[PDB]
């Protein structure tokens, strides 16, 4: 702490901290009295963050450490102050990444149809043999990238520079960005696309007669 | 009016025979003060 | 003239017995709904739908069980939405179903169960 | 007489449960008559009595495919035992069945019927009309011996429903399954749904139903079916007293609606050695319940004129049943410990609400991660 | 305004139950008797009933 709370990641407060009892129910004013019963508020359920599914998967990670399972709002805006050093690191480790595995082993994580060896040693190997260099090996594991796996790849575009980070959350995870499923369920959204509406549904006023129709049902009005 | 809050979670600390009771506007109690009174907050 | 907006008929208990001795030309389909019941806002729907589409081919109708009640349970109804398809021969038996049944499975049993 | 499927691993984590019965697209068995009728022609009127309904009617259960659905989307995993025609309805029922991810490995398929259709002699006696049943249904009319014993062997909770009880032959297979269940080491969860022709007398339900209860090591009653099942008439009587003069406590001054709860010795008559746990539920407004070492009442909430145009009550009973079994799968501490229970029925509570905002059952079931979300919401964090 | 009388001042220590605590112990009054002494008839009780 003393020495260290200088570069890495440590508790704010410094570890011993004191700790104060106070005032107790009953020896205060009742305006000043915790309730006998924990009241109902529409804000009593932390708001899911960005920040906060990005620090959890940071901490997992080992990237960072926090002082509890959850990361709190002071750790969240910190996050938000800095988190584009940590996007920057990750891409850098990408990029290393890269450049020790070279392309054949980086890019055939979004090629699942290529089943070959992909490490530099069997890259050689086969240009042993096969006369295909790097290059064409390249290519031909491409060539079995599908559209879909080239789509998720194009997170990897030197423009793009996606963070590795959610490249690679999966959906139970990035779903505690809004807070997983809404309560109200959307099916009671979606309507197709070229449906016709049955103006004969259940959610509609029965079919307003024409005028004169309904004045002569009435016999309000004669035709002869 | 501005309002002075509390910069730190702690326990609030100070002699209250130093100052007057009163009823807030809000019907709450409340201490008036007419001097300077220093407010230690044990955080 | 205006005309009417609904041509699934209600029947009471004893005007459906009348309906049922009296010599049928055409097959009579028996709807046991209730108004209370999610369900039946839908088989409605279906039956209207059936009701158009058979014109006079079919005699489309229906039974509140809040109000024939006894009769929904000696009809061996179990459930709602429930729906008879009584044969115009009076020999064959009659179909019931239970559930919301596709409106291409009523028009299955119409043409070629009754 | 043993039967050995010749695998050793643990199966899966969510435990399985088999929901035994018929599978309908969406199907309310509980009916009786209710006072307020409205126009019978315009059906655009009909959400006044989905949102205020008949109390019998508050929270509908349905068939128990219902319950695999619910079951299987709050995050379980469900097997449908049953069977169907092998007709295109039949057909649609089981990619129903698949789509939602419940198991069909019980689902057998009659060629030679006609899947939702009964056969029926339509009689007179006493000069009323009067159908017998001269087919029963697929659904009706699965044998002892096209039962899944390695469903029953995986399956945890066999769940089933009364309205087997109106099939003898579905009522011999229902207890041959139960055997095999308890063999297994299944627990048996009795979702009452107490169909039409088992309202009409107290006396004749209660001895119909009484091998299926003693044979439920769970069971879920409504309030209307419980008060039934005891005297209906001695709770309306309880019910409608107003005292003459002053009321006995602050509270009955309020007028509030009247959520009584049924003392153990009211439940005695019912009780019985198997039974591990019994709900009786009060729409989702209240869930009681009741072990051998404690009982209580899970005090729930309903809103549905929330959604005055979307609303529908029908399934939030199955998807009680759903949440209930797939906290007591997840959770057996539910038998033993009282918070444990309270905390986990809440989420049977959080899933019907959800169930009761949507048109239609099957496309209203909540997901696990809704149901958590409205529980958190609606709940004080103490007692999530 | 800052209270000035003394049944107000009193009333305002009042507001804190270990200030009641604190006069019950000053005053030697058990709590319960306390309680039930608050329900005492404010004034002027009649003069005694002489029925002969």
């Amino acid at each position: 702490d003393k020495k260290l709370g200088r570069p890495h990641p440590f508790i704010d407060p410094t570890k011993k901290k004191q700790i104060e009892t106070t005032l107790t129910s009953d020896e205060s004013w009742w305006n000043w009295r915790k309730p006998e019963k924990e009241q109902w508020s529409r804000w009593q359920r932390r708001r899911p963050d960005v920040e906060t599914v990005f620090l959890k998967a940071m901490a997992e990670t080992g990237q960072v450490k926090l002082y509890g399972k959850e990361p709190t709002l002071t750790e969240t805006s910190l996050y938000r102050a800095r988190r584009h050093l940590f996007k920057e690191e990750r891409l850098q480790a990408e990029r290393e990444r890269l450049a020790k595995e070279g392309p054949m082993a980086f890019y055939s994580e979004w090629v699942k149809a290529w089943k070959r060896d992909t490490s530099r040693e069997a890259v050689q190997k086969h240009f042993e043999e096969t006369g295909e260099d790097e290059n064409t090996q390249l290519i031909e594991m491409f060539s079995h990238q599908t559209d879909r796996e080239y789509r998720i790849m194009m997170g990897t575009d030197v423009r793009i520079k996606r963070d590795p980070l959610a490249m690679r959350m999966k959906e139970d995870q990035i779903k505690q960005i809004w807070g997983g499923d809404p309560v109200y369920p959307t099916i009671n959204y979606i309507q197709a696309p070229d449906a016709v509406m049955d103006f004969r549904g259940p959610d509609f006023h029965e079919p307003t007669p024409n005028m004169l129709s309904y004045l002569k049902e009435n016999c309000k009005v004669i035709s002869r | 009016a501005e309002h002075v809050r509390a910069p730190y979670n702690g326990k609030i600390k100070f002699n209250e025979d130093l100052v007057h009771p009163t009823r807030t506007r809000h019907g709450h109690p409340a201490f008036l003060c007419y001097i300077d009174l220093s407010v230690i907050i044990e955080s | 003239f205006v005309r009417e907006d609904y041509l699934v008929r209600k029947l009471t208990a004893e005007e459906l017995q009348e309906l049922v001795k009296g010599e049928r030309k055409v097959p009579l389909i028996v709807d046991f709904y209730a108004t209370w019941c999610g369900p039946c806002i839908l088989m409605a729907q279906e039956l209207e739908m059936l009701a158009v589409e058979y014109e006079s081919n079919a005699m489309i109708v229906k039974v509140d069980t809040d109000d024939e009640y006894e009769f929904a349970r000696d009809m061996q109804v179990r459930g709602l939405p429930t729906l008879f398809f009584i044969s115009p021969d009076p020999s064959k038996d009659a179909i019931r179903t239970e559930g919301l049944i596709p409106l291409q499975m009523m028009r299955d049993i119409i043409d070629n169960d009754m | 007489v043993d039967y050995d499927d010749g695998i050793d691993f643990p199966y899966d984590d969510p435990p399985l449960v088999c929901c035994f019965g018929a599978v309908q697209k969406e199907f309310v068995p509980v009916v009786r008559v209710h006072d307020n009728p409205m126009h019978p022609d315009i059906y655009s009127q009909w959400k006044m009595l989905q949102w205020d309904p008949p109390e019998f009617g508050r929270a509908p259960g349905g068939p128990p495919s219902n319950v695999a659905i619910s079951h299987v989307r709050l995050g379980g995993r469900a097997a449908f035992m049953g069977k169907v025609g092998g007709d295109d309805y039949g057909e649609e029922l089981v990619l129903m069945m698949n789509k939602e991810r419940v198991q069909t490995r019980g689902v057998k398929f009659d060629e030679g019927a006609s899947t939702a259709c009964t056969r029926v002699k339509i009689k007179f006696e006493d000069g009323k009309m009067k159908a017998e049943t001269v087919k029963e249904p697929p659904e009706d009319s699965l044998l002892a011996s096209e039962l899944n014993l390695a469903v029953l062997k995986e399956a945890r909770i066999f769940h089933f429903n009364s309205e087997v009880l109106t099939s003898p032959t579905m009522e011999s297979t229902l207890f041959k399954a139960i055997q095999w269940s308890k063999k297994f080491g299944g627990l048996i969860f009795f979702d009452l749904n107490l169909p039409l022709p088992l309202w009409r007398s107290r006396n004749e339900t209660r001895k119909l139903i009484k091998k299926s209860w003693d044979e439920a090591n769970i069971i879920e009653v409504s309030q209307q079916e419980l008060e039934f099942l005891l005297d209906e008439e001695y709770y309306e009587r309880r019910r409608n007293y107003t005292p003459q003069y002053f009321a006995e406590d602050f509270e009955q001054t309020k007028n509030r609606r009247d959520y009584y709860h049924y003392t153990p010795e009211e439940i005695k008559p019912l009780w019985h050695d198997d039974l591990k746990l019994l709900v009786v539920t009060d729409g989702t407004l209240r869930l009681h319940y009741y072990t051998p070492k404690f009982d209580g009442v899970v005090v729930g909430t309903e809103d549905v004129l929330i959604t005055p145009f979307t609303c529908d009550r029908t399934g939030s009973g199955d998807a009680v049943v759903a949440g209930i079994m797939r906290k007591l799968t997840t959770c057996p501490e539910m038998f033993e410990d009282q918070d444990v229970l309270e905390r986990q029925l809440r989420f049977a509570v959080a899933a019907g609400i959800i169930s009761q905002w949507t048109i239609g059952a099957v496309r209203g079931f909540p997901t696990e991660s809704a149901t958590q979300n409205l529980k958190e919401q609606v709940y004080v964090p103490s007692m999530w | 305004v800052p209270l000035q009388s003394p049944e107000a001042i009193e009333a305002f220590k009042m507001l804190r139950p270990s200030y009641r605590k604190k006069k019950i112990k000053e005053m030697g009054i058990t709590e319960d008797e306390w309680y039930a002494k608050q329900f005492e008839i404010r004034g002027d009780k009649p003069p005694p009933l002489d029925t002969s």
